[PDB]
């Protein structure tokens, strides 16, 4: 490869170039050699820009250049462009669009944040990158991205209330586990990070949410279930949650999977119901359906609490509560 | 707004391997790892009749953190595309094992080869071009803002037509925290007892001023010892084997740099592919200089 040198170029110039290389690569009807001149143009631009933004190991990026290329970037709609058109991109440009992306995202003018607003305007960037799971070539960059963007929380509201968000469902139990883990990983930051939110979000779509999340408990894919299970254990413990807990541990159906779950045949996924069944039982409040549960089981329980995981023999939490549920189940009178 | 939607069809005419346990038919066991759960496999892809490895991990063993820390692995290999580097071809669970799978390589570990027949260690043209290729690929990785954390001899591959990758990427770090570089970073890496000779005084000594990409650079050099010996340096020697690490000649110079107390010192990988060392220099070099060796071508149930 000839060692040329390499010319500098303004933000604006860089803006401009990629911006008609991209709108090249959207194109069918090119040449082989135009469309492989624009992949080369849009790959140069692409790391010119991270540049600017990261700097180099030699310079530290320079404010004034930085917002010059974040205002050029706005007023050209490019961070939707390359969204939209990161499938046309080369594997190392997909990974600088993520870096260019994620370092605009975190951009901030004294308390504002510019990114989150431009981007409340042009909502459909965050389906976008949802539906870049799909497809295994973006799913990964688009991953990252979608991660970035939701740690804010209006940019997790709108995910959080639309549609597209029960897409995850399906995600989280792709055959390919790196994406269904990236996914779960996002899915899980939406429902834990942002907690009043979360909180609320759960209240308003209870019903369609839990009857999802239901099918989860159930998968034959022992991650799936495991992490599920694991999650949902963290979500009714928490303080946040309290409202959405008392309506989940007051239905008989959702009692008698955690109870079956107990019986799973791995240790951890019936560890992991323990932590979600103790809840249902330390409960004063119990309704007739539920109560019928236990005191139906009332010898058995006793009896599989007492010789149930004596293996795991110092966490005094687990010990301790399992002595309380056995106490609280055998307190249990019928009228 | 594109008209690349005929995409799906633009390829698929060949890419991935099908992630679906029923597609490998397992042959051989050619390793093991991490802390023992880890089976490492000869398998068939039955699609194509084709050799590959199938790197399998029973996760009811795991804890939640060794499950996390696998995870990263994952993501990491999916991030990097290097000619040196090892390439990730399916992940999936097959109930209960996660199972990973990569393209075989027919040579085995430099480890591997060493225990075969170089048990006295490799010649030094051979080393060269080991060492090479494992630069390029730290190179890389280092570009990315990532440390290794885990080069020796076990960690590189060699191919049935002499191409050397760098392996081991379940040890990776970045060093990117809050969108930007770390100078230096602390974390003491995780199921890594074992690995412990090849590491650099500053990753070994935790609490103190840390560490970068030039603790690497320090490994290569152990591996070079390794590579020429057939031993690590400081093998069996107990947990603080710490206080010790406080041919042609170019050979020599080579080893001596790569193994400076002070890191900063030490040369980048990219620096060190200009070393003399590297002047005796690939695909059909390697396997000749590796003969004579061959590779294959209680409780009832609840009422409700
Ligand atoms: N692609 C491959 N082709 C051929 N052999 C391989 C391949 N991958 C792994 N092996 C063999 O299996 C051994 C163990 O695999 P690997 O080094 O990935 O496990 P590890 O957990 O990193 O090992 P340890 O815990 O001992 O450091 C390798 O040293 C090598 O001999």
């Amino acid at each position: 490869p000839f060692p040329f040198g390499k010319s500098h170029k303004s933000p604006a110039d860089i803006v401009k170039n990629l911006k008609e290389s991209m709108a090249v690569l959207e194109k069918q009807d090119i040449s082989d050699k135009k469309a492989e001149k624009a992949t080369e143009e849009v790959s140069k631009n692409l790391v010119a820009m991270k540049e600017i933004l990261y700097g180099t190991n030699e310079k530290e990026p320079q404010t004034e250049a930085v917002a010059q290329l974040a205002q050029e970037l706005y007023n050209s709609g490019l961070l939707s462009t390359l969204v939209a058109d990161l499938q046309l991109i080369d594997f190392e440009g997909k990974k600088d669009v993520a870096q260019i992306f994620n370092n605009i995202l975190r951009r901030q003018i004294g308390t504002r944040t510019p990114t989150v607003e431009y981007i409340c305007t042009q909502q459909n960037i965050l389906f976008m990158l949802l539906k870049g799971y799909e497809s295994p070539e973006i799913a990964l960059n688009c991953g990252i991205m979608l991660r970035e963007c939701i740690r804010h929380e209006p940019l997790a509201k709108i995910i959080l209330w639309s549609e597209q968000f029960y897409d995850f469902f399906r995600y989280v139990e792709m055959s390919t586990f790196d994406i269904a883990s990236d996914a779960f990983a996002t899915f899980k930051d939406l429902l834990t990070r942002h907690k009043l939110l979360s909180a609320e979000f759960l209240e308003q779509h209870y019903d369609r949410f839990f009857s999802e999340y239901e099918k989860l408990l159930h998968s034959e894919n022992y991650v799936t279930k495991r992490q599920s299970l694991k999650l949902l254990g963290e979500l009714l413990l928490d303080r946040h949650n309290f409202t959405i807990m008392t309506k989940y541990i007051s239905k008989p159906e959702n009692l008698k999977l955690m109870m079956n779950l107990l019986r799973d045949k791995s240790r951890n996924i019936q560890f992991e119901a323990f932590h979600v069944f103790k809840v249902f039982v330390a409960n004063p409040n119990k309704t007739q359906p539920i109560l019928d549960i236990l005191l139906k089981n009332q010898a058995k329980l006793i009896e599989f609490l007492s010789k149930f995981q004596n293996d795991r023999t110092e966490d005094e939490q687990f010990n301790d509560e399992k002595t309380y549920l056995v106490k609280q189940i055998r307190d249990l009178k019928r009228p | 707004a594109h008209h690349h939607h005929h995409h799906m069809e633009n390829l698929y005419f060949q890419s991935s391997f099908l992630p679906e346990g029923g597609c490998y038919e397992l042959l051989t066991v050619i390793g093991k790892g991490f802390e023992d759960l880890m089976t490492v496999n000869l398998a068939r892809y039955k699609p194509t009749g084709e050799y590959v490895t199938v790197r399998r991990i029973n996760l009811e063993a795991c804890s939640n953190e060794m499950v996390t820390f696998l995870q990263g692995e994952l993501h990491v290999s999916k991030l990097f595309n290097h000619p040196n580097i090892v390439p990730y071809r399916a992940t999936f669970i097959a109930d209960n094992e996660l199972w990973v799978v990569t393209s075989f390589m027919a040579y085995g570990s430099a480890k591997d080869l060493i225990c075969t027949h170089f048990m006295d260690g490799m010649n030094e043209l051979a080393i060269a071009y080991i060492l090479q290729g494992v630069l390029k690929a730290l190179d890389y990785i280092h570009h990315m803002g990532y440390v290794h954390r885990s080069v020796k001899a076990s960690h590189i591959l060699i191919s049935v037509d002499g191409k050397v990758y760098l392996s081991g990427l379940r040890s990776n770090l970045s060093m990117i925290s809050h969108g930007q570089r770390q100078r230096v970073v602390h974390d003491f890496p995780k199921y890594s007892v074992k690995v412990l000779p090849w590491l650099s005084p500053e990753v070994l000594q935790q609490n103190l001023q840390g560490y970068d990409a030039k603790s690497d650079i320090y490994s290569v050099g152990i591996t070079a010892c390794e590579l020429a010996n057939g031993h690590v340096p400081f093998k069996d020697m107990p947990a603080t084997q710490m206080l010790l690490e406080k041919f042609s000649p170019h050979f020599h110079h080579f080893v001596e740099q790569c193994l400076q107390r002070n890191p900063d010192a030490r040369p980048s990988a990219s620096t060190l592919l200009n070393h003399s060392f590297f002047k005796q220099i690939a695909s059909e070099a390697l396997p000749e200089l590796l003969r004579p060796v061959t590779p294959i071508t209680e409780v009832d149930d609840w009422e409700f």
